[PDB]
C-alpha cells in the first residue's frame, strides 16, 4: 500500500514543483527584460543630462 | 504698477516691469481675461523681468498683455465661512453658492512653525481598524501617510477614516482634493450632504472643501495643497482647537511641480524630477503640523509610481510621517483588505511606554511570525508546504491565520462588497491576536478568520462551516 | 457636443499607448527632460485632462453624458508599467484581457477576477 | 541652384545656399568628386543653411565645395529593366552590368496611399506552400514577420515565394537587403542566378535587388528599404501587379534610423532608440498595402534583441505584421522542409469571416490534433504506446501523417534534390488535410505523405512496390 | 573645539543621505553638470572631507579627539549601491542593520558578516 | 597587400572594444552627440567598414584572401551590450568563451552550443 | 610671466596672461598665500586664458590675484634623501623634519618607457599566503593588482605583503598613499619606525613615503600617484637596484579626475566618468613597470565602486596587470579571510612550464572542485542533498573544506582575528591542498580547516575539537 501511496505522491509533488519552477522561470525572464530595458534607458538619460548642462 | 508679458510656455509666463518689480511669491493679475488668471512670481530673471507660474489655462495670452501686481501672495478666505463651501486654488467658490463672506483672508504661503512651537505629547488615536491599531497605531494630532500603487485602495481607506474619525469629531475638518478625480469630488460632496456633515441650509457644516483636480493645469495642482492646509492652519490657531486634515493625493503636488520644473530652466535630477524635490516638499509638509497652539491630525494619501517605493517622490515622503500605512498590490490580490503590508507599516508610537507592554508584545509577536513565514515562502514556492518540518508547518499555519485576521470589512465598502462593515475595539484586537499566537485556534480553519471583526466572529464562522 | 445638448455619446480611444508614444516623440524633440521609460513628466496630465471630459451631467445641465473607453496596450501582461498605472488611476475601472485565456479559446478573453466596474454596477438593469 | 559646404562632421554635412533653399528630403549632388556623393536634406537651420545626411563617405570634403540641389528627393530607375539587376540607395547599378536603362525614375520618399485609395477587402495571397496557405496564410497587402536566422532554409523559402508568386499571380518581387553583408550579398546573387529567379541572358528575371551594405554610413542603410519599396510601387501602380517585397532585415532598418537620429543630435528614447521610432516605421510600412490598382505584400526578416519580444524594436514592428513564419532547427532536424513551426506560425486572417468556414475548420482541426499529439508525448514516453486509448492511438497516426503532409519539395531546389518542386493550389491543400483528419487515409504508412504535393501524390507514393 | 583643547567629543550626522540630496540640489541650481545618479561628480569628496576631521590627536597636540558616527539610509537593504559604498569607503567601519533581522527579534538588528570595525580589539579593554 | 596579390593573410584585432573606446574619447571631446553608453552614432560604421575589407577574391582578381579575427571583451557575459551587439551582427560567426566553462576544466572555454560559423561546412576538409 | 585669476569654481581656476602663456602641464605659483598653492595648467581656453587645477584648497582666492609661471611642470625631490621621509603631491616634506636635501629634482609628468625597454623575464615571488601562492602567484618585477569593493580587505592584504616581502627586501620601497585614510598613514608610519624599516636617527631607511589622502581636494589626489611613481622611477633608473612600489589606492587617481571633468568642460562618458579615462590611465600606468635598466615590483590596491567589477574604473585596470587578486564581499561576509575569490583571481605565471605541473594541477584541481560546488549550491538548497550520489556529495564536503583551507590568520590582522598570524611555505600549500583533493582528510570536520596555517594545524585543531 505504502509504495503505491509514495510513488503517487512523489509524482504529484514533482508535477507541482516542476510547474512552479516553469512559472518562476517565466516571471524571472520578464523581470529580467524590464530591468535590462530600464538600465539602458537609465544609463542614457544620465549621459544626456550631463551633456546638456554644459 | 503694471507689467507686460514677454513670453509664454505652458504654465510658465515671463513678465517685464518697467517700474517696481514684484517680489518672489507675489500674486499677479492678468488683464483682459474673462475669468481670474493668477500668475505667481517664481524668480527674478534679470533685466526687470520675472518668471511666474500660472494658476489656470494660458491659452489666449498675447505678448504685450497687461499684468498687475496685487502686492502680496495669493490670499484666500479663512474662518467659519469656509465650512460647507467648496473653493479652488485661489479661494474662489466653485459650488455655485455665491461669495464666501469672511472677515479674514490669508496668504497660502507662510513660514512653518518654529522649533520652540513643536509639541511632544504622544497619545494614541484608535481607528477601529485591526492592522493599524495593532501594528502601527495612529496618534492624535500626528501625521499619517497612506502609500499605495494604482487602484490598491488609498481612497477607500481615507474615506473609511473620515467615516470612523471625522464624523465622531467635535472640531472641524478640511478635505483637499489634489490632482485626483472630479467625480470623486462630486460623490464626496453629495455624501457629506446626505450625512449632514455639510448643511446648505444652516451653519452646522463641519467640513471645508478645497479642490484642484486632475483636470487642472500644473500650477494649480502644485498649489491646491497649500490652499487646503492654509484653511486648516486657521482652525488650528485662530480658534485653538482640534482639526482634521485629509488630503488625496499629496503625490500630485510633486508631480505637478515636475511639470513646470521642466519649463523653469532647471537641470533635471533623478528620474526626471525637479532638483528641488525635497525642499519643495519640506517647506510644504512642515506647515502640516500640530503646534503648542493647536493640533492637526493629518491623513495624506500618497501615490507610488509604478509600484516603486524607492521612487524619489514616496521615498522622500517617509521622513514626514508619524505613522505610515503602506498598501500592497500582492496583498490586495490575495483578497485581503485593507491591503496593508504588516511588515512595512510603522508608527513612532509603537513603544511599550506609550501603548503598554501587552499591546507592544502582541505586535512584536505578530510581526515575528509573519517574518518567519516570509523567510520560508522561498522554499515553499518550489516544493510547497508538504516539504516543511512539522514545526515550520506550524508557523506557516498560524501565520496564514494571522494574515487573514488582519483583514476586515469596511463600512464604506458595504455598497459594493455586500458585507456589513466592522469596527473592532483595541482591547478586542490585542486579545484576538494573542489567542492565535498562543495556539488557541490551531484547530480552526483559515477561512474562518478572513474578513471578520472580532475573534468571536471567527469561531462562529468556523461553525457555519458544516 | 452631444454631452452638452442632453444627448449621449460613446468615445473609444484606440489606443492611448500610441498617443503617448507620439507625445513622447514631440517632447523629446522639444528637448524636455525624459523620466521613467523616457516619457515626459506630463504624460499623466496628457491623459488625465482628456478622460476627465467623459462625464455624466445632471438634469440642470441637460442630463447628457459622454462615456469613454480608453484602450491601453501592455507588454507581456505588465499592468504595473508607467502608462497603464497612470490610466488605471484616471479611469473608473478596467476590463483586463489575457493572452492565455485567449490562446485557450476563452473569447472574449476577459479576466473576471481582475476586471472591475463599481460605478457601472450601480447603473445596471435589475433583470441582469 | 548651387550651394556651398560650410561644415563636415562625419556623415553630417551643413550646406548653405544664397538663393532658394532645397526642401527637407531633397537630394543634393556634391561636385568635384570621383564617385557620386549624395546628401539628403534633414533640417533648415536658418541663415539659409541646411543640414544634410550623407549617403557615402565624407572624407576629402572641403569647406566651400559646391553642391547642386537636384530639385527633389532621391530618384532611382523604376520599371522592368530593374529585374535581375542589383541597385543601391541612390539607384546606381552595383552589378557592373552597365546602366539601368529605364523609361522612368521615381522618388524614394512618398506619402502612403490615401484612405479612399485603400481596399476594404481582405484576400489571401496564395503561396502554393502548404504549411503557410492552410495554417498561417499570407494576406494581400499585409506584413509577414520571418523568424529564424540562418541554417533553417530561409534563402530557399525566399526564392520559392518569388517563383511561386510569379507563376500564380504574375507579380514580381523585390529584395531589399538592409545592412547586407557583402559576402552574403554576393552569395545571394549567385544562388538566385543558379535557381533561375534571376536570368542574366533574357528579360525573364523575376526579382529586383537593392543593397544597403553594412559598410555604408547610417543614412544609406536607413533609406535603402525606401529605395526597394519604390521599385516595387512601380509594379503595383503602373502594372497593376501583386508584388512581393522582401526586407532583410527590418531590425537593421530601425538601427540605421537610430544612428541617423543620434547623429542629428536628437535626444534618444527608451532603450536608446530614436524618438521617432514609431513614425519612421509608420511612414514606411503604410506604403505597403492593397490599393484599388494592386498590392505590395512584404515578408520581413526580424531580429529580436536579447530574445526580448517586448524590446521597443520588435514591439513596434509587431503593430504592422499580419502573420508570421517561424523557421526552426527543431523542425529541420526532423526533416520537415520547409522548417516551418506549425503552431508557432500564425496569421490574423485565420478567421472564418475572411478565409471561409471550410478553410478555418480544417486549419483549426490540424492545430488541435498537433496539440493533442504534443500532449500525449508524456503518456507515451514513460508508460508505453500500447496503452493509449483507441481514440488516442489514432490521433497519433493522423497527427504524424498530418505533420508529414505539411512537408513539400520546392522547384527552386530541384538543382540540389533532383526532385520536382510542387505548387499546391489552396483548395487542394484544404482538402488533402480534411481527408487525413476525416480518416480516409488511416490505411496508409506515414512516409506516404512525406515530401509530396497534392494528396493524390500521397496515395501513389504508397503503391510504390509494397 | 574639543578635539584641539585636550578633550573628546562624539558627533552624529543624521543623516548624510539627505545632506547629499541638498548638495545635489544646490549644485545643480548652480548649473554644475550632474554626475552619476544625478549627484555632483564629487559626492565622495563631500563626505570624505568631513569625516577625515574626526581624529585622535597626539599628546604633543593635546591628545584630544573627535569621534564620528555618520548615518546613511539605504533603499531596499542595498548596502552595495553607489552612495552607500562611497561613505563606507571613508569610515573606519560600519554597522549594517536589516529589516528582516529587526522583525525576527534580532535587535539591535545588526548583520555580523557585513558590519566591520577597522580598529578592532585595539579599541577594546583587555577584558572585552 | 597579400589579399590583392594572390596571397592569403590573417588579421587579428585585439581588441575592437578598446578601439571603440578611443574613438568615443575623440567624439565626445569634439562634442559630437552621445548615444548608448555614450558612443557616437557612427561607431557601428566604424567597425563595419573595417571588417568588410576582409574578403575572398575571385580568380580574375588573383584568388587572394584576407581573413579576420576581431576580438571583443564582454562585461559579465553581456553579449547584448552595444559594441558587442554591433560586432556580432557584422561578422559571419562567433566563438563565445565562458568563465564558468574555464574554471570547470573546459579549456579552451568555448561554448559549442552558441558558437557558430555561417560558413560552416564549406570551410572544412572531407576528413573533418 | 605674471598672470591674474579671472575665475574660480571649486578646484578649477582660470588665469589670464598678458604676455607669456604657460604650456599645458606647467606649474603656476599663486601669490599672496600663507602656504604654497600650486596650479597645474590643463588647457588653453583661448584669449590668453588658461584653465588649471589647484593642488590645495581654493578658499580665499580673489579675482585679480597674481599668478606666476614657474616655467615647468611640478618638480619634486628624488634620490636617497627621500628615504624615511614623507612628501606631499608637490614634494614638500610633511613629517615636520625639514628640507629634503636632494641633489636632484624631477618632473612628475614623464614619457613611459619604450617597447624596446621591456623585460619578459618572470619568476615566482612567494608571499606565504596560501590562496595567492597557490592559485594566482605573484611574479618578481611584475604588476600586481588587488581589487575589492569597500571594506573587503585590500589594505589589510597590502599591509601583510609589506610585512612578508618588504621587510626582507634588500632594495628600496616606495609607498604612495593616494586618496585613502589619513589615519592609515599615521598608522603605517609608526608601524615602519617600529620595524626599523624607517629610521629617524641614522640613514638606514629603506622606504620612501608619499601621501595625498581623502582630506585633500581633487587636484592633489589626481597627481599624488604621479609624485610617488616619480620617486620610484629614480630608484629604478638612477640606481638600478630592485624597487618595491605600493599604491593604496590607485582608483582614487581616476575618481579625482572625474571630480573635475565637467568643470574642465567635458561631456560625460558612461557612468559619469571623463571621456579620457583609458588614455589618462594608460600614460600613468605605462610608467609603473620593470625595464632593462631595473626592476619594479608593483602592488596596487584597486577600488571597485558599488561592488561592480564591470565599472569602467576597475574594468579598464585589468589590462595593465600581470597578476590579479580579486576580493569579494560575498566571501568576506562568511568570515573567510582573506576574502579572495578563487574563481576570479589570475596570474600570467600560472603555467605548468613556469611553476611545474604539480603546482599547476593542484591549483587547477582546486578551481574545478569549487566551480562544481558553486554550480551545485542552488540546486541542493532546493532539492536537498539526499539526491546527490555518495561521490557527488563527497565533493560537496571536500569543496567546503578546501574553501576553508584557503582562509588564513594574517600576522597584521591579529587585532581582528584574535589569532596568531601564520605564514605557509609554498610546498606546504601545494601538499595540503593536494591531500584534501585526494581524500586524505574526509574524516576530519570542516571547521578544522578554518583559519589555520599548514595542514598539520587542521589535524591538530580537529583533535582540539574532538574533546
Ligand atoms: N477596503 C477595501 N475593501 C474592498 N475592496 C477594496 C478596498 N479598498 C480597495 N478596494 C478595491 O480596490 C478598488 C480601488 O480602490 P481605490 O481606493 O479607489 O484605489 P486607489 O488606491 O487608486 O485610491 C476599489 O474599487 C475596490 O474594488
Ligand atoms: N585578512 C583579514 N582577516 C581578518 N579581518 C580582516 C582581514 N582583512 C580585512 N579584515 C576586516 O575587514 C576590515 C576592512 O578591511 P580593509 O583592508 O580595511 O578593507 P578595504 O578593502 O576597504 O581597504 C578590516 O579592518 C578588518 O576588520
Ligand atoms: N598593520 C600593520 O601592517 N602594521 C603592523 C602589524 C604588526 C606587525 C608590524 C606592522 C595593519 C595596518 C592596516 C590595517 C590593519 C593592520
Ligand atoms: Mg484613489
Ligand atoms: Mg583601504
Amino acid at each position: 500500500e505504502s509504495t503505491t501511496s509514495e510513488q503517487s505522491a512523489r509524482m504529484t509533488a514533482m508535477d507541482n514543483a516542476s510547474k512552479n519552477a516553469s512559472e518562476m522561470i517565466d516571471k524571472l525572464t520578464l523581470t529580467f527584460n524590464r530591468t535590462r530595458q530600464a538600465v539602458i534607458t537609465k544609463e542614457l538619460i544620465e549621459i544626456i543630462s550631463g551633456a546638456a548642462a554644459l | 504698477t503694471t507689467g507686460r508679458i514677454v513670453a509664454v510656455i505652458g504654465a510658465v509666463v515671463d513678465v517685464q516691469f518697467d517700474e517696481g518689480l514684484p517680489p518672489i511669491l507675489n500674486a499677479l493679475e492678468v488683464q483682459g481675461r474673462e475669468t481670474r488668471l493668477v500668475l505667481e512670481v517664481a524668480q527674478h530673471l534679470g533685466e526687470s523681468t520675472v518668471r511666474t507660474i500660472a494658476m489656470d489655462g494660458t491659452e489666449g495670452l498675447v505678448r504685450g498683455q497687461k499684468v498687475l501686481d496685487s502686492g502680496a501672495p495669493i490670499r484666500i478666505p479663512v474662518g467659519p465661512e469656509t465650512l460647507g463651501r467648496i473653493m479652488n486654488v485661489i479661494g474662489e467658490p466653485i459650488d455655485e453658492r455665491g461669495p464666501i463672506k469672511t472677515k479674514q483672508f490669508a496668504a497660502i504661503h507662510a513660514e512653518a512653525p518654529e522649533f520652540v512651537e513643536m509639541s511632544v505629547e504622544q497619545e494614541i488615536l484608535v481607528t477601529g481598524i485591526k492592522v493599524v491599531d495593532l501594528l502601527a497605531p495612529y496618534a492624535k494630532g500626528g501625521k499619517i501617510g497612506l502609500f499605495g500603487g494604482a487602484g490598491v485602495g488609498k481612497t477607500v481607506l481615507i474615506m473609511e477614516l473620515i467615516n470612523n474619525v471625522a464624523k465622531a469629531h467635535g472640531g472641524y475638518s478640511v478635505f483637499a482634493g489634489v490632482g485626483e478625480r472630479t467625480r470623486e469630488g462630486n460623490d464626496l460632496y453629495h455624501e457629506m450632504i446626505e450625512s449632514g456633515v455639510i448643511n446648505l441650509k444652516d451653519a452646522t457644516s463641519k467640513v471645508a472643501l478645497v479642490y484642484g483636480q486632475m483636470n487642472e493645469p500644473p500650477g494649480a495642482r502644485a498649489r491646491v495643497a497649500l490652499t487646503g492646509l492654509t484653511v486648516a492652519e486657521y482652525f488650528r490657531d485662530q480658534e485653538g482647537q482640534d482639526v482634521l486634515l485629509f488630503i488625496d493625493n499629496i503625490f500630485r503636488f510633486t508631480q505637478a511641480g515636475s511639470e513646470v520644473s521642466a519649463l523653469l530652466g532647471r537641470i533635471p535630477s533623478a528620474v526626471g524630477y525637479q532638483p528641488t524635490l525635497a525642499t519643495d516638499m519640506g517647506t510644504m509638509q512642515e506647515r502640516i503640523t500640530t503646534t503648542k497652539k493647536g493640533s492637526i491630525t493629518s491623513v495624506q494619501a500618497i501615490y507610488v509610481p509604478a509600484d516603486d517605493l524607492t521612487d524619489p517622490a514616496p521615498a522622500t515622503t517617509f521622513a514626514h510621517l508619524d505613522a505610515t500605512t503602506v498598501l500592497s498590490r500582492a496583498i490586495a490580490e490575495l483578497g485581503i483588505y485593507p491591503a496593508v503590508d504588516p511588515l512595512d507599516s510603522t508608527s513612532r508610537i509603537m513603544d511599550p511606554n506609550i501603548v503598554g507592554s501587552e499591546h507592544y508584545d502582541v505586535a512584536r509577536g505578530v510581526q515575528k511570525i509573519l517574518q518567519d513565514y516570509k523567510s520560508l515562502q522561498d522554499i515553499i514556492a518550489i516544493l510547497g508546504m508538504d516539504e516543511l518540518s512539522e514545526e515550520d508547518k506550524l508557523t506557516v499555519s498560524r501565520a496564514r491565520k494571522i494574515q487573514r485576521f488582519l483583514s476586515q470589512p469596511f463600512q464604506v465598502a458595504e455598497v459594493f462588497t455586500g458585507h456589513l462593515g466592522k469596527l473592532v475595539p483595541l482591547k478586542e484586537t490585542i486579545k484576538g491576536f494573542q489567542q492565535i499566537l498562543a495556539g488557541e485556534y490551531d484547530h480552526l480553519p483559515e477561512q474562518a478568520f478572513y474578513m471578520v471583526g472580532p475573534i468571536e466572529e471567527a469561531v462562529a464562522k468556523a461553525d457555519k462551516l458544516a | 457636443y452631444f454631452r452638452d445638448n442632453g444627448k449621449h455619446a460613446l468615445i473609444i480611444y484606440d489606443d492611448l499607448s500610441k498617443q503617448a508614444v507620439a507625445y513622447r516623440q514631440m517632447s523629446l524633440l522639444l528637448r524636455r527632460p525624459p523620466g521613467r521609460e523616457a516619457y515626459p513628466g506630463d504624460v499623466f496630465y496628457l491623459h488625465s485632462r482628456l478622460l476627465e471630459r467623459a462625464a455624466k451631467m445632471n438634469d440642470a445641465f441637460g442630463g447628457g453624458s459622454l462615456t469613454a473607453l480608453p484602450v491601453i496596450e501592455t507588454q507581456a501582461g505588465d499592468v504595473s508599467a508607467y502608462i497603464p498605472t497612470n490610466v488605471i488611476s484616471i479611469t473608473d475601472g478596467q476590463i483586463f484581457l489575457e493572452t492565455e485565456l485567449f490562446y485557450k479559446g476563452i473569447r472574449p478573453a476577459i479576466n473576471v477576477g481582475l476586471s472591475v466596474s463599481r460605478v457601472g454596477s450601480a447603473a445596471q438593469t435589475r433583470a441582469m
